[PDB]
């Protein structure tokens, strides 16, 4: 999820203050980047072939 | 011949079907909600095809029991 942090008047720089500007304000994101190649591996059989049945 | 017959149909029904439940893990046990599925075993195999062949008799008597 996205995330915004913003100071507050405490951790504020004095000479900041004078200036009269704010600093450190943070943002992240994440990027949802799309798909380009693909692969596959099929076969084929003339006929088809442990059993376990327990729950792993 | 009908006894020896019966005999070792009953043998194989049962021991097939238990050696096929314990290949898959989940082995028969020992309790009241797994005990009741002999009926079905046995009543599969040999009763089954015994009755339809018509060697195992069936209907009710007058001695007034069921057969």
């Amino acid at each position: 999820d996205p995330t915004i942090i913003i100071p507050k008047r405490a951790n504020i720089p004095t000479n900041d203050l004078a200036a009269r500007i704010l600093r450190d304000v943070k943002v992240e994101l994440v990027y949802n980047n799309s798909l380009h190649y693909v692969k596959i591996r099929a076969s084929v059989v003339l006929d088809r072939p442990s059993t376990n049945a327990q729950t792993p | 011949r009908f006894s020896h017959w019966v005999k070792f149909r009953m043998e194989e029904s049962v021991f097939a079907y238990m050696k096929r439940r314990s290949d898959m893990g989940l082995s028969m046990k020992m309790s009241d909600e797994d005990l009741p599925v002999l009926k079905s075993v046995l009543m599969n195999n040999p009763i089954n095809i015994g009755i339809r062949n018509g060697g195992i008799l069936t209907g009710y008597d007058t001695n007034k029991v069921s057969y």
